DNA sequence: ATCGATGTATATATCTGACACGTGCCTGGAGACTAGGGAGTAATCCCCTTGGCGGTTAAAACGCGGGGGACAGCGCGTACGTGCGTTTAAGCGGTGCTAGAGCTGTCTACGACCAATTGAGCGGCCTTCGGCACCGGGATTCTGATGGGCGGCCGCGTAT
DNA sequence: ATACGCGGCCGCCCATCAGAATCCCGGTGCCGAGGCCGCTCAATTGGTCGTAGACAGCTCTAGCACCGCTTAAACGCACGTACGCGCTGTCCCCCGCGTTTTAACCGCCAAGGGGATTACTCCCTAGTCTCCAGGCACGTGTCAGATATATACATCGAT
């Protein structure tokens, strides 16, 4: 039963029902509900997990949205796709501009 | 009572899948609820609108498929189809 | 023959003086992540002008929570930028220009 | 030159004089610029009440299409989304 | 120092790496002695799966340390 | 033939030209080079979203009319040559 | 005998430049370049002649603005020659990249 | 009067404008004097920028109106050209602006 | 097979105003595709709000916050008023 | 040069012109006078509606000619 | 200080090919009818926002002075624009071909529609073991008054 | 009158008993996965008619490619003046810091406005029918603007 069949961790009956509710074309192809919870779930665990490392490196127990941006921030790629996409309770990188220096 | 669902359930255990005795706020819950939300319409409505180009009326997964392609940068985007596409494969195979 | 130590720091150890705390309170808020402007006087300022171009009107407790998120986060990445501008300049002095470039080529400013 | 049954009440929680200048600078150094101009925060407030109004504008508008009293903080996000700063944590 | 790994077949292997060193990189120097993937090879400490990008002082690693290994498993 | 020697095309000239139409007054040696990389950067993602869309329409031929939706996905929406 | 002052040739055509519409990158080079990528996702594809021209328009327009926020940087430092640096000091704080 | 747009007093197509409402899928029900409003509406922008579109062509010696001529109507207008900021023109051509300091003593 | 053009529209309207004159044929297009853009923001706009409050309906109110939203001021508040006129004008008629 | 305008009461109103004075100046300046805006105005003479972003001239408005204030006819 | 040479505007008529027209046919527009559920309005309740209030308690808020960064002066260097001459290649409109776009016509796969049954999902409520940092009992080590015996007090004191 | 005795004091090393202090064994407080649960309302199951849409067919457009005379644009090459830019030096505008005064924050206690649900009917639309003229293709020509070629002045810089 979808999540079974399909083999995925994202409910494949539930993106289905608001592509049509949201009424994108006239009817909808066979393709997309299952196709579309997929690549969805691959992004969720994208980010889960460097959230983790980045909670790990300064050592936490639990993460925390100062976490979260800090995992995307500093990844390359994330942080182009969530370019302009700002973000709860998240400060910021460390960042020492260079000719600031202490000498 | 009230509905307000969201996508709880679904977050929760991909991040169990990847520290499965590892912890998360109230505050990044939600985050995560809206960024995928977020990103829900972006891929869907980029589907509808090529649909109603090139002249037909339906949306299926291949236009998803093209559609993920230009939407993201090289190397997650191939990565990205490839579990996609297999997801679904396999999908089919049973039936 | 007694000799107490000053191996402890006090107020003579970190270095020197000059320049000493510019860094220091950088990386001290860094750190934290609490809102840089008070949560008190920037709430009726809202409610103030809100009037002007509505009558009889009512507030969410977070709608303005969130307006200050928005806004402090909106600034900051002003300053970002600014800074660089400044350096540019041979300066570290955010200037009353300094901000004016900046909006200017992101295009809010004319 | 007369106590005059004197009272005196004066506006400095809203308005702009009210406000703190080291909430300023708390936010100047978070960038982590050296030196802070008088000339400049001045300039800054500025434009902060530049950028407020427009938000607000559209917040009144969308409280108002819908015949509402109490304004939504969705309200806002949508406002923010419009100009290209939308936040997420909020209201889905 | 010494970094010891227990494999599925049983067999103690001793290789010598510094502990500053982050362990993928030391995993590199341990797949082209036995010629294997180091995506393949699946390491276990004291009931923590190995993490990617976790150095050996966040992961109290020891001399002498005993860790188990797990073969992996896509299907396709 | 794969085509090559070909980002020199726009040779010194014409990338001056461009400039001046911006209201730059003038220019040092190094940045013909530096833009050529940019104009390059541009090109490649907008032909990459149209080229999609032409292969996604079983035909080769690809449109102006995809050079242009292409464009506006980018977000530099053009008024002139579509639809 | 005569050569102009330095900065009277530039500023004169600026404008001449500015008044008309008509383009100014080269009708065969650019089509070989878009050729020669577009090749590179897939192999021996085919255009519209105007479809190039879509494609031409979009981006020699974009310079052209570009070099007007790297102009502004370079006056706002006392200088007068639009250096390397500001362009990528331009392309980091409209944050595209 | 038959013609819908004549009832509503108009040039712009009432019942053209409808179709486009229902093929472009935006919703499950379409509004019946919507429909005219709209029309109407974008019957004055067009007007409010082919107003001066003639203007512009006025002064520079010709009769007819060529797209530049939309594009200094559009740029110079503040109310105009901000909306349309995300707006780049079929060969739009510059406006003569020069700045302040590189003009010479 | 039915090329489609806003080129009638413009085409009375352009004589209403300014009757010595005329308009380029690209010029004509790229008003064509002014109105259709201009056609779609609204109209995306428009649908967004219904479906914020599901609402099953656009109707003639919808559209006109829709507009005073997207427009500058100068420019939106006078559309706001051709726009209620001309209901005023259809209905009862 | 004075122009008049007959309002909707059938009062005569006087303003001051030149020929080159665009409509749309005229109906600011019947705003000025009778508070009603440039947009409710049409502005007649003898079966010509006067249009925004012409002139008097263009239509050969002259010495003491008298247009006609009207507000917009509405289907009712 | 008068002059020249260049660049730009402006004058001329004129020929041509795109914008305008008229015509005429057909698909997209108008009118007429119904049905049903969308959306308003009209009714109740209780949650949420606003307010006032005291009180510390750390921050806001100042200043003064001098250090350190900003800006004005100076001076050398050299690199780019403006122009010339030679050379290199696009652009110009012409032909000729067939490949691939566009049309066109029947079949059929796959989605929408109507039906009924059950369990995935949310709030609300409720759970025990594991880790941070404070803490508990017992043997053992260092400080304090005790105490006779060997020496020294020189100064009062009894015996002949 | 004249010499002997001593008496508690006192520095000495040398003996006794409890107090302080570290290791041997520690409990507590705070968060975050499990698990229970239960009515239920949203997905799934088993399933026909028809219509988009893929596909098989086709031809006749338009996208390439070539060829050659002309020529506008690109190059390479050489000079110098007027710009970058680093050096230098003071005066004064900020920092840092010492104290004085303000207002932020938390906690308490009030009241009703307004937001959300529910219940009902009637106004308004798509969806469906019939008929027709607006709007396009079809055809065709001119007139608005574009070029070439004569005609005088500006104007920045050299002398």
């Amino acid at each position: 039963t979808r999540s079974s069949r399909a083999g995925l961790q994202f409910p494949v009956g539930r993106v289905h029902r608001l592509l049509r509710k949201g009424n994108y074309a006239e009817r909808v192809g066979a393709g997309a509900p299952v196709y579309l919870a997929a690549v969805l779930e691959y992004l969720t665990a994208e980010i889960l997990e460097l959230a983790g490392n980045a909670a790990r490196d300064n050592k936490k127990t639990r993460i925390i949205p100062r976490h979260l941006q800090l995992a995307v921030r500093n990844d390359e790629e994330l942080n182009k796709l969530l370019g302009r996409v700002t973000i709860a309770q998240g400060g910021v990188l460390p960042n020492i501009q260079s000719v600031l220096l202490p000498k | 009572k009230t509905r307000k669902e969201s996508y709880a359930i679904y977050v929760y255990k991909v991040l169990k899948q990847v520290h499965p005795d590892t912890g998360i706020s109230s505050k990044a819950m939600s985050i995560m609820n809206s960024f995928v939300n977020d990103v829900f319409e972006r891929i869907a409505g980029e589907a509808s609108r090529l649909a109603h180009y090139n002249k037909r009326s339906t949306i299926t997964s291949r236009e998803i498929q093209t559609a993920v392609r230009l939407l993201l940068p090289g190397e997650l985007a191939k990565h990205a189809v490839s579990e996609g596409t297999k997801a679904v494969t396999k999908y089919t195979s049973a039936k | 023959a007694a000799a107490a130590a000053a191996a402890a720091a006090a107020a003579a150890a970190h270095r020197y003086r000059p320049g000493t705390v510019a860094l220091r309170e950088i990386r001290r808020y860094q750190k934290s992540t609490e809102l840089l402007i008070r949560k008190l006087p920037f709430q009726r300022l809202v409610r103030e002008i809100a009037q002007d171009f509505k009558t009889d009107l009512r507030f969410q407790s977070s709608a303005v929570m969130a307006l200050q998120e928005a806004s402090e986060a909106y600034l900051v990445a002003l300053f970002e930028d600014t800074n660089l501008c400044a350096i540019h300049a041979k300066r570290v002095t955010i200037m009353p220009k300094d901000i004016q470039l900046a909006r200017r080529i992101r295009g809010e400013r004319a | 030159g007369k106590g005059g049954a004197k009272r005196h009440r004066k506006v400095l929680r809203d308005n702009i004089q009210g406000i703190t200048k080291p909430a300023i600078r708390r936010l100047a150094r978070r960038g982590g610029v050296k030196r802070i101009s008088g000339l400049i925060y001045e300039e800054t407030r500025g434009v902060l009440k530049v950028f407020l109004e427009n938000v607000i504008r559209d917040a009144v508008t969308y409280t108002e299409h819908a015949k509402r009293k109490t304004v939504t903080a969705m309200d806002v996000v949508y406002a923010l989304k419009r100009q290209g700063r939308t936040l997420y944590g909020f209201g889905g | 120092m010494q970094i010891f790994v227990k494999t599925l077949t049983g067999k103690t292997i001793t290789l010598e790496v510094e502990p500053s060193d982050t362990i993928e990189n030391v995993k590199a120097k341990i797949q082209d002695k036995e010629g294997i993937p180091p995506d393949q090879q699946r390491l276990i400490f004291a009931g923590k799966q190995l993490e990617d990008g976790r150095t050996l002082s966040d992961y109290n690693i020891q001399k002498e340390s005993t860790l188990h290994l797990v073969l992996r498993l896509r299907g396709g």
